[PDB]
């Protein structure tokens, strides 16, 4: 499920008029027209750490795991964090960071190279010529980590009581005999075959991970959110080198090659197509972000019914009767363990 | 209200020049003056304006008297000491009620300050006063507004600026305006309570975006921050040859219409001085380019068409027109980009007893497409006859435009030569006049390299520039690379500096206090760019070393980093988080605390069972 | 705003200039406020979405938890929901959300399962727990510790097969009567 | 006339609507209105 | 409940330059404007 898209903070001065006093004093003629566009984005920006707050956020206290790991047969190896890993990350979960590519990480800093880009410049390179610029999260992908840590260590080690109140600890073979319990079948059935539920728990664990590293994408969700914020962004960028029915599509051209009496006609063409062309890029986010956040509220919400406790209603936290879930965090999203 | 205004203002915090008096210095006037005295009674008259103060520019006066003013414009010529011995050619006398009032409460200590403001925006010489019986004293800072007295279009120049004194048997408070954004908070009886600058504070300027005197806590995204150019490299080509201009304005058989001969100008600097110099000029219409700007562009191609033609047929060439030379013998191309050249030469096409040399055509079966030729001698059809003749019904396509010394201007022969251009993306041949400077790397600089202008820094690179590439550009058509026309070296460009400033303030009501966020970029590069004074943000927070912080979201400057964790406060990004916290008080930055670090005690057989219960009342909204 | 018109006026631009000409700096303020009053609807028809998603939440969770007790945990606040009490505010409405939250726990002991005599008894509903010396049976999210008897539990298997299953005596109420 | 819907043509500045007396505190130098959004409210009468 | 609407794939070509080759060839000064309207209804269309 996504949980986030990028965060852009666009510049209607500088993208419509890069460095140039006349055409800032032409489109100080259009209003408040840009001033809502920052308005919107800063609005989006927020709604995006909201976000990712309400499907992450919702243990106060940071649980950790015992230092011994025996739940009573279950291999959960898999998705606890990897002390030896620098990162502190599941190995499930270096996966879903390795199969998905982010075209601006944002937190780069990375003026200071399109000097030492040496061959073509890249796509952020352009659109930092043109005042597309992106922000960065307000979490990172190091704490949502650690949220995700916390998340899972509660849920294996005190049950469903974690997300009421004080996490009271249970054992795991009793936990799983609640869950059963929850779904009409009798706590002996789970005592009787303890060892064999194990080992299949353990199978299944197991034979997720080669369905991710095997597999084209199963990402595609997260990848396809990427591609398009990416893509609205590269046809966002791409409108600055359209005439929109000028003499040229360069404002420091037609500056020093038409007297201001008549650049006038042409940089004001010139506004109305950037104007026209960063309110659809606007729009469209605005749509991606309405979007967007109705999918991270359905992750909450899933979070919060499948990972914080057992769930009755079908289909909802997986195909079949429920028993637990474990979160897992994506690049710009979450994955669950059903 | 809570109404902003673009005008010129005194700064907030600015530099005011303080007088005394016991020889009255001419002070410099620019963007207006503020004027501000404090007086017993009264030792200052008026002001002089204009400029070398002289008799041989106008000037104006502004003395006032006991009992009236006396504003006026003139060319007065000196007293150095009866202010004035001349009013010559001198008109625009004004009187009206005295600009000076002075009340006392049977008491000198009522030393009332005087303060003024002065401006000649489009003439229309405007003057603002107010009086305030301080206490003028100290000059205090007890906000006060200024009301409009006269405004009177003087419409002349003003550089310098004077004052009168008077006699007798600590003031002169002097400021000068800028054009600044202010926000100005409205009383409900319509006086001004209170005015906040928009350039001064990080503070002021987020209570500027929000428009309002109280900016609640939080990181509030103001403008963005770009590093302006320091030098301005322009490198032209390696070419000095002067271009033949002069041999296509030196000519002396500028052919017939019908015949538009056509040169091409090529590897050569083109300085249109020489264009300027052979031909006192009847019209200069250029098009696609302005005459004035035309030594700063560099064009591919230049074509020089050159052809004689009547008076009318001048304002006949144009991109678009019509007539019988429009059609038939020349016509320019609607989307012309070039300029049009027209003198009169009735010295070289004329004589006694007449000249009929030139020539030009009425008769064609059709228009004539733009930029072709139709040299030819094809008897024109009427009705349905093949007739190859002269006669009636038979006529010669082209007929004479006979010269002789005596027409009316409309009947003369001007020597119309029009240039064409290719200001398109293509290795330029022709370039202006400009001198090419030296190179200069790794510094943000404005390049004009062979007529692509633009910003950014430039560097040596490993490109593998085919030999004929000559341009660079990326995935999205910006230009990124340009080769160096006197090196054969591959320069890349960067952007300015762009990014974008985010102020973090706790709430106005708790303090002052600030701290700037600039977004995405290396905090070395924005502590050069700052002692450089090379930044567009006119608003400079200290830096003291301790408030210099590079996140993965910028770096913050006016917020030192903490070590320790709270709970989040303002979200700045990636993972850090401002807050105001007591030492007294600043402003800190840390890594914001997930939580309260709990470790749970699974065991195999242990479990916690409550003993007791709660019943909490949350709610939502 | 002028929008490049000579005037921002209506009423003004009306009265200066003519008709034939006047078209001009008409058209262009009529194409500046309809594109201003076509950016207003369709952020407000994106508000309006967004407000009808929370609207339908807001529904969705009145008929759950006022109407009713959910088991849904942590929507209707956070805890195990009891109740929940609506209040009306300007343009929206305020939950009380009434939570039963546990409290003062102790260690005590867990056990899968009691082998009495070759048979491992499983609890009806609830955790085998023991003070320290004698095992008790209780709920779940509240002690009431219980003598274990065979009403408490149910009686199924063969006492090898359960891991952790530990050794205690389960009584019965029939023996004696 | 006042109480009334009527077209205005005050000092050149043409519009529609109701006029009345006010208690406004315009100050000696200030001759139009307006308010937050840059409408025109008052108009000191020329004449009066 | 609604599951789906109509699924419409507006061509900006034939649409706004019916058959014209000169309506085109303006058209295609404004960028990549026609391209977005395409992807967002076969978007649109997959989505439903
Ligand atoms: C839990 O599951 C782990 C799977 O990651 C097991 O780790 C394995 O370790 C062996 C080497 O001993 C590797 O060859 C193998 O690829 C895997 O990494 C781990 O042993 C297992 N532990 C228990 C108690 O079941
Ligand atoms: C706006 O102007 C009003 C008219 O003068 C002021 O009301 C007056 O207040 C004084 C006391 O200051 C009274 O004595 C007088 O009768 C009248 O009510 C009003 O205060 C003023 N508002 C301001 C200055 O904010
Ligand atoms: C247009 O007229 C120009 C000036 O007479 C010509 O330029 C010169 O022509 C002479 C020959 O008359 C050359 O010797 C000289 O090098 C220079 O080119 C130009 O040729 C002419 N063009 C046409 C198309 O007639
Ligand atoms: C469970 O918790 C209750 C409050 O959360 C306890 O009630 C308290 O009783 C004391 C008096 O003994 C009061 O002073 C206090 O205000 C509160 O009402 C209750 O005793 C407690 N029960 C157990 C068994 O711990
Ligand atoms: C085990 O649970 C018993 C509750 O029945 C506690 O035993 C009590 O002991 C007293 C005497 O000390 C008896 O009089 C009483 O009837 C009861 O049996 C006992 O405290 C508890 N064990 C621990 C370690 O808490
Ligand atoms: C619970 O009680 C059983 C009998 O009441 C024990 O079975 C015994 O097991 C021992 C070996 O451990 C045998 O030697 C003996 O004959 C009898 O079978 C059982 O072990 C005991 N379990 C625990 C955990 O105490
Ligand atoms: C005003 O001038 C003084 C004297 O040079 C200087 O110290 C002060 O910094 C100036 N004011 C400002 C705001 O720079
Ligand atoms: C002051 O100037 C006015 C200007 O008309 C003049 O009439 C008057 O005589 C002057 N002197 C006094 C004392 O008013
Ligand atoms: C006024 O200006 C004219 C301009 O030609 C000049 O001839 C004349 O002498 C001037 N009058 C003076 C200086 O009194
Ligand atoms: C005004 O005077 C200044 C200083 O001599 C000069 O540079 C400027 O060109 C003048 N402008 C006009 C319009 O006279
Ligand atoms: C033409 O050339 C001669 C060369 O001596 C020069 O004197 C004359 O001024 C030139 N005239 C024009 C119109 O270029
Ligand atoms: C530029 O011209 C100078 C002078 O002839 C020459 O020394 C130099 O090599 C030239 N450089 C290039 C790149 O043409
Ligand atoms: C940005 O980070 C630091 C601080 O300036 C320095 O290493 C260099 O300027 C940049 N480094 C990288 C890897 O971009
Ligand atoms: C305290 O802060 C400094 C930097 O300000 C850091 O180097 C150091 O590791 C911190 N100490 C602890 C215990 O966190
Ligand atoms: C739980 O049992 C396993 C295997 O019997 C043992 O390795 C582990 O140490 C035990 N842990 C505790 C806390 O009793
Ligand atoms: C149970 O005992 C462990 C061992 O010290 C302790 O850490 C934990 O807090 C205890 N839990 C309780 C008393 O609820
Ligand atoms: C308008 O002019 C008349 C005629 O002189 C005069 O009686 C009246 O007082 C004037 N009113 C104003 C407000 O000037």
């Amino acid at each position: 499920l996504p949980v986030s898209m990028t965060k852009t903070s666009v510049d209607c001065t500088m993208y419509i008029c890069g460095d140039s006093t006349e055409c800032s004093n032409l489109l100080l003629q259009y209003g408040s027209f840009c001033t809502q566009l920052k308005r919107a984005l800063t609005g989006i920006a927020v709604e995006q750490d909201k976000n990712t707050q309400e499907v992450f956020a919702q243990v106060k206290q940071i649980y950790k795991t015992p230092p011994i790991k025996y739940f009573g047969g279950f291999n959960f190896s898999q998705i606890l964090p990897d002390p030896s890993k620098p990162s502190k990350r599941s190995p499930i979960e270096d996966l879903l960071f390795n199969k998905v590519t982010l075209a601006d990480a944002g937190f780069i800093k990375q003026y200071g190279d399109c000097l030492g880009d040496i061959a073509a410049r890249d796509l952020i390179c352009a659109q930092k010529f043109n005042g597309l610029t992106v922000l960065p999260p307000l979490l990172t992908d190091e704490m949502i980590a650690q949220y995700t840590s916390a998340l899972l260590a509660g849920t294996i080690t005190s049950g469903w009581t974690f997300g009421a109140g004080p996490a009271l600890q249970i054992p795991f073979p009793m936990q799983m005999a609640y869950r059963f319990n929850g779904i009409g079948v009798t706590q002996n059935v789970l005592y009787e075959n303890q060892k064999l539920i194990a080992n299949q728990f353990n199978s299944a664990i197991g034979k997720i991970q080669d369905s991710l590293f095997s597999t084209p994408s199963a990402l595609g969700k997260l990848q396809d959110v990427v591609n398009h914020n990416a893509q609205a962004l590269n046809t966002l960028v791409k409108q600055l080198s359209s005439k929109f029915g000028a003499i040229s599509s360069v404002l420091n051209d037609i500056l020093s090659r038409l007297d201001p009496p008549e650049a006038e006609v042409q940089i004001d063409r010139l506004i109305t197509g950037r104007l026209q062309s960063l309110q659809t890029y606007v729009t469209q986010q605005l749509i991606r972000a309405a979007e967007i956040r109705a999918s991270a509220n359905l992750a909450a919400t899933k979070m919060s019914e499948c990972v914080l406790g057992q769930s009755k209603r079908v289909d909802f936290c997986g195909k079949g009767y429920h028993l637990m879930s474990f979160p897992q965090s994506a690049p710009h999203g979450v994955v669950f363990l059903h | 209200v809570l109404h902003l205004t673009q005008d010129l203002f005194l700064p907030f915090f600015s530099n005011v020049t303080w007088f005394h008096a016991i020889d009255n210095p001419v002070l410099p006037f620019n963007d207006g003056v503020y004027f501000a005295s404090t007086e017993k009674s009264n030792i200052i008259r008026g002001w002089i304006f204009g400029t070398t103060l002289d008799s041989k520019t106008q000037s104006l006066l502004i003395v006032n008297n006991a009992t009236n003013v006396f504003i006026k414009v003139c060319e007065f010529q000196f007293c150095n000491d009866g202010v004035y011995s001349s009013a010559n050619n001198c008109t625009f006398e004004y009187v009206s009620q005295p600009f000076l009032m002075d009340l006392e409460g049977k008491q000198g200590n009522f030393k009332n300050l005087r303060e003024f403001v002065f401006k000649n925006i489009d003439g229309y010489f405007k003057i603002y006063s107010k009086h305030t019986p301080i206490i003028g004293r100290d000059f205090p800072q007890g906000f006060s507004a200024l009301e409009p007295l006269v405004d009177l279009p003087i419409g002349i120049n003003i550089t310098r600026f004077q004052t009168l004194l008077a006699l007798n048997r600590a003031d002169y408070y002097v400021g000068y305006l800028q054009p600044r954004t202010f926000l100005l908070k409205y009383n409900e009886n319509g006086t001004i309570t209170d005015a906040v600058d928009c350039a001064l504070d990080p503070l002021s300027e987020t209570k500027c975006t929000l428009k309002s005197f109280t900016v609640e806590k939080g990181i509030y995204q103001t403008s963005n921050f770009r590093v302006q150019p320091t030098e301005s490299i322009v490198r032209f080509p390696n070419v000095t040859n002067l271009c033949p201009f002069h041999e296509v304005f030196n000519a002396t058989r500028f052919a017939s219409v019908y015949a538009w001969n056509r040169t091409r100008i090529s590897n050569c600097v083109a300085d249109y001085s020489v264009l300027y110099n052979f031909a006192p000029f009847f019209a200069f219409k250029c098009y696609g380019v302005s005459p004035t700007k035309l030594n700063d562009l560099c064009f591919t191609n230049v074509y020089a068409d050159s052809f004689v033609i009547k008076g009318n047929e001048v304002s006949q060439i144009a991109p678009g027109q019509t007539g019988n030379i429009a059609d038939y013998n020349y016509k320019l191309p609607d989307d012309f980009t070039g300029c049009v050249i027209a003198w009169n030469s009735n010295k070289l096409d004329s004589k006694h007893s007449g000249n009929y040399d030139y020539w030009y055509r009425l008769f064609r079966k059709s228009k004539l497409k733009p930029f072709e030729r139709d040299i030819s001698t094809e008897i024109y059809q009427a009705g349905n006859k093949p007739c190859k003749g002269k006669g009636p019904n038979c006529y010669f396509p082209l007929q004479s435009y006979g010269f002789r010394p005596t027409y009316g201007v409309g009947h003369q022969p001007y020597r119309v030569v029009v240039l064409s251009f290719e200001l398109l993306h293509a290795p330029a041949t022709v370039c202006g006049p400009k001198k090419s400077t030296n190179l200069v790397k790794n510094k943000c600089v404005n390049f004009n390299f062979n007529g692509l202008t633009g910003t950014g820094v430039l560097t040596k690179s490993n490109k593998k520039f085919l030999p004929f590439q000559q341009f660079g550009r990326d995935i999205v058509d910006t230009t990124d690379a340009v080769r160096d026309p006197q090196t054969l070296e591959i320069l890349d460009i960067t952007p300015c500096s762009f990014g974008g400033v985010s102020v973090i303030t706790p709430g106005t009501n708790t303090s002052n206090q600030v701290a700037v966020l600039y977004q995405g970029v290396n905090c070395t590069e924005v502590s050069v760019a700052i002692h450089a004074d090379q930044l567009t943000p006119t608003w400079r927070v200290y830096s003291t070393g301790s408030n210099v912080f590079q996140t993965r979201a910028g770096c913050l400057i006016g917020a030192e980093y903490v070590n320790n964790s709270y709970e989040c406060d303002i979200p700045i990004g990636a993972g850090i988080c401002a807050s105001y916290q007591t030492q007294s008080q600043s402003i800190i930055a840390y890594t914001m605390s997930l939580g309260a670090e709990n470790s749970v005690a699974y065991s195999n057989n242990s479990i916690a069972i409550p003993t007791n219960f709660t019943i909490s009342v949350t709610t939502e909204i | 705003s002028k929008f490049g018109a000579i005037s921002s006026v209506l009423n003004d631009i009306l009265s200066r200039l003519d008709p034939p000409e006047a078209e001009v700096q008409i058209d262009r303020l009529i194409t500046g406020r309809l594109q201003s009053l076509q950016t207003y609807v369709t952020q407000q028809l994106i508000r309006a979405a967004e407000i009808r998603a929370s609207a339908n939440l807001a529904a969705t969770k009145m008929s759950e938890c006022v109407l009713g007790q959910s088991k849904r945990v942590d929507f209707c606040g956070k805890g195990y929901h009891l109740m929940s009490f609506p209040q009306s505010a300007p343009h929206g409405v305020v939950f009380l959300h009434v939570t039963y939250v546990p409290a003062q726990e102790k260690n005590f002991t867990t056990a899968p399962a009691i082998c009495h005599d070759g048979k491992a008894h499983f609890p009806r509903e609830g955790v085998f727990v023991s003070n320290g010396t004698h095992w008790f049976v209780t709920q779940r999210n509240f002690y009431e510790p219980q003598i274990i008897t065979t009403d408490n539990t149910f009686v199924s298997g063969n006492c090898d097969v359960v891991i952790g299953i530990v050794n205690n005596t389960v009584y019965d109420p029939l023996q004696l009567e």
